[PDB]
DNA sequence: GGGGTTTTGAGG
DNA sequence: GGGGTTTTGGGG
DNA sequence: GGGGTTTTGGGG
């Protein structure tokens, strides 16, 4: 039994080809999470790991409406309750996004969240980046291994085996190693990208804009 | 400078004092706030190293050293227990019963590290020789001076350190927690275990397979750049770990930015006994092979003993730099780890062809013996950590006509169209090789632009 | 000090 | 000059 | 006081 709500949710998302409708329904309930940081990065925890929530322009306007005396960029060490949320996979540059791995990211799309101002939460272990967790990374790698292996078995065909005479009697034979390189898929670039999940799309606000919207 | 022994340093002077000591434990240097870094270590010497033995339990006694700095680069990185440290201008005080030396490196304090073994950890990793036995391999500030009179102190301390580590455990039982009782700890705890496997999870992270004396196996993540000294078969002491309640598939230890992985000097009695007592475990691997999806990595092969000391080369270097790098061009034999994405030919039955040594041609045995000597002509399409994100899969050959990799499958070549037993064993190997989290550790020899597997055998 | 950063959020 | 430190204004 | 530095006698 997975004690981390986030770990479980994101794991099922990946084990279900990024399809949020296939993830257990008994997991799409309101999320009460502790705010670890709010600026420059807004990170919330579930008691075990931290994740970065992506707020829609609608969600923030609704927030500022129901809670005029509350600035989001100042919710650090405070608790929030996300009543309406969704998850989706996105291709990113893990070299720049630390809340991602292997150029993949599972995003927590926030549509509506209430700030339970001054609610003291129970003591927990130090929160760790979910995209740095051994099992979770391995779950992502499983995801790509399945994508890759399917792509390869569709791309490579005909059994173009190196002629045995090339590796036999190779006394006066020289060759370039790159001759062993085989394209994995019909991808356009030098990066593998032949995945079946349909990359979710949804406009989200940059934590910097919400900072200016509350203090130019 | 006048050097004083740990047990004889004044607790009332409050004046800066200097000493040489042996480091038996330390945290990695870590950042506390926007302007401070700390490194806490435990030190011993001829006058302070063991508690009143009678009812003590041969427990190690020690002073503590806390070094403070404004920059990371200004604090010592202790990769190995047993080396020596020289400190200047430290103030001593009693902290909860024990002698605590404090030194603000950001002000007027300094340290210097000296190797107790021939080479320092970094030097052994790079296969370098030490300038001299009186040269510090690391130190604070821009300069370090060793006076003629110190040479005796340093030589004697080294002599003592070896006597100490070969005679006592140094890291006593009270200094760590048995892995099989790891889930009972409230917070963090130390470990002393043998490194059974170093799996390259990705471009920046190693996943260590630990086993300690209690026989429990745990995994933990080690950043390559932080702990470059991790090596299979070696015994380390892990400073500060915590049990992961969210890992359900495997037992995992979490480390922190201040945690540290520490090796022992050559004379260590504890490291010697553990390297022999703790034996490899494959229970985790065997169990995982029964599951459709294993979050535990499984190394399916073992290379001949004569190669166990050969350094590994990534596919990245083997296929993209082996024709442009001076060092890579000079070698014809290499060692490498990878996972198999596809195996050709598709029909396992054609893995074995008949070979004609005169015409150098192979053929299907579906027609039978009329093709010559039986041999394996298998083409593996593989990938690895260094080539994870690219759109390539690389070819690795198992062409045994000349003896290379003949016993890779532990199944002598044979007409797989007639020998059911052979075919079945190979078919099963096939599913294992292509299964997620299955990897191959192998030695390859470059021949006419291709790499053939040799001196490598499946151990499952 | 047996500890909690970040232009470093993949040494810190 | 400016830190850390305590010398709390002045050495070399 | 004493570093490293240049301020080369004096701030905080
Ligand atoms: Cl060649
Ligand atoms: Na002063
Ligand atoms: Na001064
Ligand atoms: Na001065
Ligand atoms: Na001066």
């Amino acid at each position: 039994q997975q004690q981390s709500a986030f770990k479980q949710l994101y794991t099922e998302l990946f084990n279900n080809e990024g399809d949020f409708s296939k993830v257990s329904s008994n997991l799409k309930k309101p999320l009460k999470c502790y705010v670890k940081e709010s600026y420059p990065h807004f990170l919330v925890t579930d008691g075990y790991f931290f994740v970065a929530p992506y707020f829609t322009k609608e969600a923030v306007n609704e927030f500022h409406a129901k809670f005029p005396n509350v600035n989001i960029v100042d919710l650090t060490d405070k608790v929030i309750v996300i009543n309406n949320w969704s998850l989706e996979l996105r291709r990113v540059n893990s070299a720049e996004v630390f809340t991602s791995y292997a150029n993949l990211e599972a995003r927590l799309i926030v549509h509506s969240f209430k700030p339970n101002l001054q609610e003291r939460l129970n003591p927990t272990r130090y929160p760790v980046n979910l995209f740095r967790d051994d099992e979770f990374k391995t779950t992502i790698q499983h995801f790509r291994h399945t994508a890759l292996q399917a792509a390869i078995n569709k791309t490579v065909k005909g059994d173009n085996l190196v002629d045995i005479s090339k590796v036999a009697d190779a006394a006066g034979k020289k060759g370039k190693v790159d001759a062993g390189i085989v394209k994995a898929s019909a991808s356009k670039g030098d990066e593998f990208s032949d995945f079946s999940f349909k990359e979710g799309n949804t406009a989200t606000l940059k934590i910097a804009d919400i900072f200016v919207q509350e203090k130019g | 400078y006048e050097y004083v022994e740990l047990a004889k340093a004044s607790l009332t002077s409050a004046q800066p004092q200097h000493f040489y000591a042996v480091v038996i434990d330390a945290t990695f240097p870590y950042k506390t706030n926007q302007e401070r870094y700390i490194c806490s270590l435990k030190i011993v010497d001829p006058t302070l190293y063991l508690k009143q033995q009678k009812g003590a339990g041969d427990a190690s006694d020690y002073a503590t050293l806390v070094l403070y700095a404004k920059r990371f680069e200004d604090l010592p990185i202790i990769h190995r227990a047993g080396d020596i440290i020289r400190v200047h201008r430290a103030t001593l005080r009693l902290y909860n019963g024990q002698r605590q030396f404090n030194a603000n490196v950001f002000y007027s304090s300094s340290w210097a590290l000296f190797s107790t073994d021939k080479r320092s950890v970094t030097q052994e990793i790079n296969n370098q020789d030490a300038v001299s036995d009186t040269t510090p391999f690391s130190f604070s500030s821009k300069h370090a001076t060793i006076e003629k009179n110190e040479i005796s102190i340093l030589q004697n301390l080294r002599k003592w350190a070896n006597q100490y580590f070969s005679s006592y455990s140094v890291i006593s039982s009270d200094m760590y927690t048995a892995l099989n009782k790891a889930q009972a700890q409230k917070g963090d705890f130390d470990v002393v275990a043998k490194i059974l496997q170093v799996h390259e999870l990705d471009e920046y992270t190693n996943e260590l397979k630990l086993k300690d004396a209690s026989g429990q196996v745990f995994y933990t993540l080690s950043l390559k750049l932080k702990f470059p000294h991790v090596r299979t078969g070696e015994v380390v002491r892990i400073r500060s770990a915590t049990y992961d309640e969210t890992s359900t598939q495997k037992k995992v230890l979490i480390l922190s930015h201040y945690s540290n992985i520490i090796t022992f000097i050559q004379s260590s009695k504890l490291a010697k006994e553990l390297r022999a007592k703790i034996q490899d475990d494959h229970s985790v691997e065997v169990a995982s092979l029964k599951k459709n999806v294993s979050l535990n990595a499984v190394v399916l092969t073992e290379v001949d003993k004569k190669h166990a000391a050969l350094p590994s080369t990534s596919l990245q270097d083997l296929f993209h730099h082996a024709d442009s790098d001076k060092e890579l061009q000079a070698q014809d034999t290499f060692r490498t780890q990878f996972y198999v994405t596809k195996i050709e030919p598709s029909d396992v039955k054609e893995w074995v062809k008949g070979y004609d040594r005169k015409t150098k041609k192979s053929s299907s045995l579906k027609g039978a013996s009329g093709k010559g000597d039986n041999i394996f002509q298998v083409q593996f399409l593989v990938k690895d950590a260094s080539t994870q994100l690219n759109n390539n899969t690389y070819r690795v050959l198992l062409y045994t006509q000349d003896g290379l990799g003949a016993n890779f499958f532990n199944v002598k070549a044979d007409n797989l169209h007639k020998n059911a037993d052979a075919r079945k064993k190979l078919e099963d190997s096939a599913e294992l090789l292509t299964k997620f989290n299955s990897y191959v550790d192998a030695v390859v020899e470059r021949r006419n632009g291709f790499y053939l597997i040799k001196d490598t055998k499946l151990i499952y």
